[PDB]
């Protein structure tokens, strides 16, 4: 239930809120919501066993 | 109205600081499914 996100664009500044995120494209591949290659979800959870 | 915003889209972040001749100057949190909320005052 908790989240983190693994990469991103340029760094933030103090105080931003940024939870919108849709993908990230990673090369010339149109994913758009595809797990394959060259592209993956920002959000992935913890667990914290 | 002062629309602000990142990207101005509905996935992304938005503001909508309005101001009217009332007490409406309500600075809503995120509003983006109305593309121009005008003078509605009929």
């Amino acid at each position: 239930n908790y989240l983190y996100r693994l990469f991103r664009k340029s760094k933030l500044k103090p105080f931003e809120r940024d939870i919108s995120t849709e993908i990230y494209q990673a090369g010339n591949k149109p994913c758009n919501g595809v797990a394959g290659p060259n592209c993956y979800s920002p959000l992935q959870s913890y667990g914290f066993r | 109205g002062w629309i602000f915003g990142t990207t101005l889209d509905s996935k992304t972040q938005s503001l909508l600081i309005v101001n009217n001749a009332t007490n409406v100057v309500i600075k809503v949190c995120e509003f983006q499914f109305c593309n121009d909320p005008f003078l509605d005052v009929y």
